RNA sequence: GAGAACAGAAAUCUCCAGUAGAACAAAGGGUAAAAGCCCCCUUGAUUUUGAUUUUUGUGAAUACAAACCAUGAAAGU
RNA sequence: GGUUGCGGCCAUAUCUACCAGAAAGCACCGUUUCCCGUCCGAUCAACUGUAGUUAAGCUGGUAAGAGCCUGACCGAGUAGUGUAGUGGGCAUACGCGAAACUCAGGUGCUGCAAUCU
């Protein structure tokens, strides 16, 4: 029985880690900031590294998060690239999941060589209601087991709504 | 702990100097521990304490002032008023005795039973 | 683990629970302490669904005390069954209490008030209720600046601005625009004023009304308090655990 | 004298046995636990090792 | 720890555990809605009057009142 | 007796697992014009308690559970120790006197105000 522990989506994020600092990042911003209608956040290097190329505090990715019906819209319109067939991975222990995509303009977007070509990582956060005891400042508190996420339940949840596939 | 700041400091009464170690404010007095002083003058943040100090073969007098955070109030006269308050009493009850103190006593004659308790012997 | 566990530091209780601050809490009620009893008033604003508290509390090692406490379920009587909550709602009981407690003092006094976990924010109903309070003529220190109408872009306000505030001007001028534009929403969440049919001059009337009351009688009117300790006490037994 | 003795001596040998007994299960699941710890904290710092790291600066 | 295209042991993202094992000028005390990181505003690291401890010489720290000040809604600092 | 708010003492209260909770409240929850802040009304700010839920949180019981606390004719008058002797080659005499461990028992107590079938 399920009256209110149902399993909406909460919010999906999406990634663009670039391998250089540039006109690059700042047009991947302009992909995602296009795609989300909102502006995106620019996260630089934690710790230079010297092999991938970087050093600390480059602007070495950029990335934004959506909630709302907007999120399923673009996770459907995404996950329509993939042809609803993800793994028995990509789902976590604690019941998120998420997949990546290369070549972005398999989602509506064109071509547009103007400023080229780039792939990003949808990771995509589940739950019930009742999240707030954890995430308010007054009353703090946890979440029971039984109301717990689980790879279980968002594994039928998906194959069920998106009617999908595990493979494998 | 909240009960150490809502609490009185007259002038006159004894306090004991026990400095805790969470408040980096104030630590006095390396040897000035577990040692007591009674209040002299009291301002906000503060109270005063006076000590009898020996050096040589003299107590001198050295006075300090000290975060309330680390005194704490002294139970060295308690059976002191007790006995005066009694005291009193008994006076009173005179007019209507040794008062004083006695050390312990020898106990006095008595006579031991043997109803259920036989005396069982034994050895080693 | 067990070595994890026995070396575990346990906060207070109060803590554990995310209700008190004793960073806050020693910094209120600590004294001058040169002055020794002086006993220090705080007036406490607390914000729950459905209902607000506001209390005038001393603390002491017996663990605090309450001298005059009154809540949002009061201003039925007084002229208001909607809108406990918000912030006219809030700022009427803050003159209540205000009034009770200077009433019971019999003056016509100084506390601090305590802002609790809520975040201090321009045009909040603890500050509406520290209005209220002020109205009400205890004096407790505050600044102009977090009233609503505060223009952040400079160091000046509009008082008529937080008059329409106090007032309920947003409600209704919220009420007015969501009403012209649609009835979906209005019918949701207006229900009670759907069947009412009251207006904006008529719900500031309204607030007038409650305000000359409780200038009236903030003695207190206590509740009837049907089914007295035992009935409550056996019926709620029944359904109490036992080892 | 050797009938009283035996039954003493062996109510109280059954009691040592208990008390090793309790104590070795104990002691059984603890060592199983930390070695697992212990080869887990291995692996991890096999791994680790591939980072260059220098610990001390700040990176 | 689990999880996400290129991306691997370390590039960025999300969730769970996590009394401190991190940081505060290397095995130690103290600090977790902080004494830590980020953000807002300032530059009380200011003058005058006396008091205490370390110490007869000062300096150091300490509390204490009046002013000019900063800060926060405030208690207060 | 239940609950809410403010607290005192700060694990007998904490951790883990399961279960129960009529009513009351609390809480999730509904919405985003304004006050405000967010990459993102998720947090924070505001509005109506209306759409609806005890699922969760919270409260209480349960476990030869972990820990925490109390006690022991528990250890034990033991170890250790002050004093004396032309005592032996460590005991005796007058005296003081533990802790760990083990065992047993327990698992929050309370103040102020308000409120509830």
């Amino acid at each position: 029985q399920n009256p209110m522990r149902d399993l909406k989506i909460e919010k999906l994020v999406l990634n663009i880690s670039v391998g250089e600092s540039g006109d690059r990042l700042t047009r991947a911003s302009k992909v995602l900031e296009q795609l989300s209608g909102q502006t995106p956040v620019q996260s630089k290097a934690r710790y230079t590294v010297r092999t991938f190329g970087i050093r600390r505090n480059e602007k070495i990715a950029v990335h934004v998060t959506v909630r709302g019906p907007k999120a399923e819209e673009i996770l459907e319109r995404g996950l329509k690239v993939k042809e609803y067939q993800l793994r028995d991975r990509n789902f976590s222990a604690t019941g998120n999941f998420g997949f990546g995509i290369d070549e972005h303009i398999d989602l509506g977007i064109k071509y547009d060589p103007s400023i080229g070509i780039f792939g990003m990582d949808f990771y995509v956060v589940m739950n019930r209601p009742g999240a707030r005891v954890t995430r308010r400042k007054r009353c703090k508190g946890t979440v029971g087991n039984s109301h717990k996420t689980t790879k279980e339940d968002t594994v039928s949840w998906f194959k069920q709504k998106y009617d999908a596939d595990v493979l494998d | 702990h909240l009960s150490t700041y809502l609490k009185v400091y007259k002038v006159g009464d004894i306090v004991d100097i026990k400095a805790n170690g969470s408040i980096q404010k104030g630590m006095p007095h390396k040897f000035y521990q577990g040692k007591t002083g009674v209040v002299y003058n009291v301002t906000k943040s503060s109270v005063g304490v006076i000590i009898n100090k020996m050096v040589g073969n003299r107590y001198l007098e050295k006075r300090l002032n000290l975060r309330v955070e680390h005194i704490k109030h002294s139970k060295c006269r308690q059976e002191f008023l007790e006995r005066v308050k009694a005291n009193a009493a008994k006076r009173a009850e005179a007019k209507a005795v040794q008062l004083k103190r006695q050390p312990a006593q020898p106990r006095e004659s008595r006579i031991v039973s043997t109803e259920g308790n036989v005396p069982q012997t034994l050895a080693p | 683990s067990s070595a994890y566990s026995s070396r575990f530091q346990t906060p207070f209780r109060r803590r554990r629970e995310g209700k008190t601050d004793y960073y806050q809490r020693k910094r209120l009620v600590t004294q001058h302490k040169a002055k020794y009893n002086t006993p220090k008033y705080r007036l406490v604003v607390r914000f729950t669904n459905k209902d607000i508290i506001c209390q005038i509390i001393s603390s002491t090692i017996t663990g605090d005390v309450v001298l005059a406490a009154a809540y949002s379920h009061e201003l039925p009587r007084y002229g208001i069954t909607h809108g406990l909550t918000n912030w006219a709602a809030a700022y009427a009981t803050g003159l209540l209490i205000a009034r009770r407690t200077l009433q019971k003092l019999g003056l016509d006094f100084k506390v601090f008030l305590d802002i609790g976990l809520q975040r201090t924010t321009t045009g909040a109903r603890v500050f509406g209720a520290l209005k209220g309070a002020s109205d009400g003529g205890l004096y407790v220190p505050h600044s102009e600046n977090r009233f609503p109408g505060w223009d952040f872009e400079t160091e000046e306000i509009d008082p008529e601005l937080l008059r329409s505030y106090i007032f309920g001007g947003h409600v209704s001028q919220y009420m007015e625009e969501l009403a012209d534009d649609d009835e979906e929403r209005f019918s949701e969440l207006f229900k009670g004023y759907l069947a009412d049919d009251i207006d904006a001059d008529s719900l500031e009337d309204i607030y007038t009304s409650a305000h000359e009351a409780i200038r009236a009688d903030p003695a207190f009117k206590p509740t009837e308090k049907k089914f007295t300790k035992e009935q409550y006490a056996a019926e709620s037994k029944k359904y109490r655990q036992t080892k | 004298l050797k009938a009283l003795k035996d039954e003493k001596e062996e109510a109280r040998q059954a009691k040592i046995t208990m008390l090793k007994e309790r104590r070795e299960k104990k002691e059984e699941n603890e060592r199983y636990e930390r070695l697992a710890a212990k080869m887990h904290a291995k692996k991890v710092e096999r791994m680790r090792r591939r980072e260059k790291r220098n610990k001390a600066l700040k990176e």
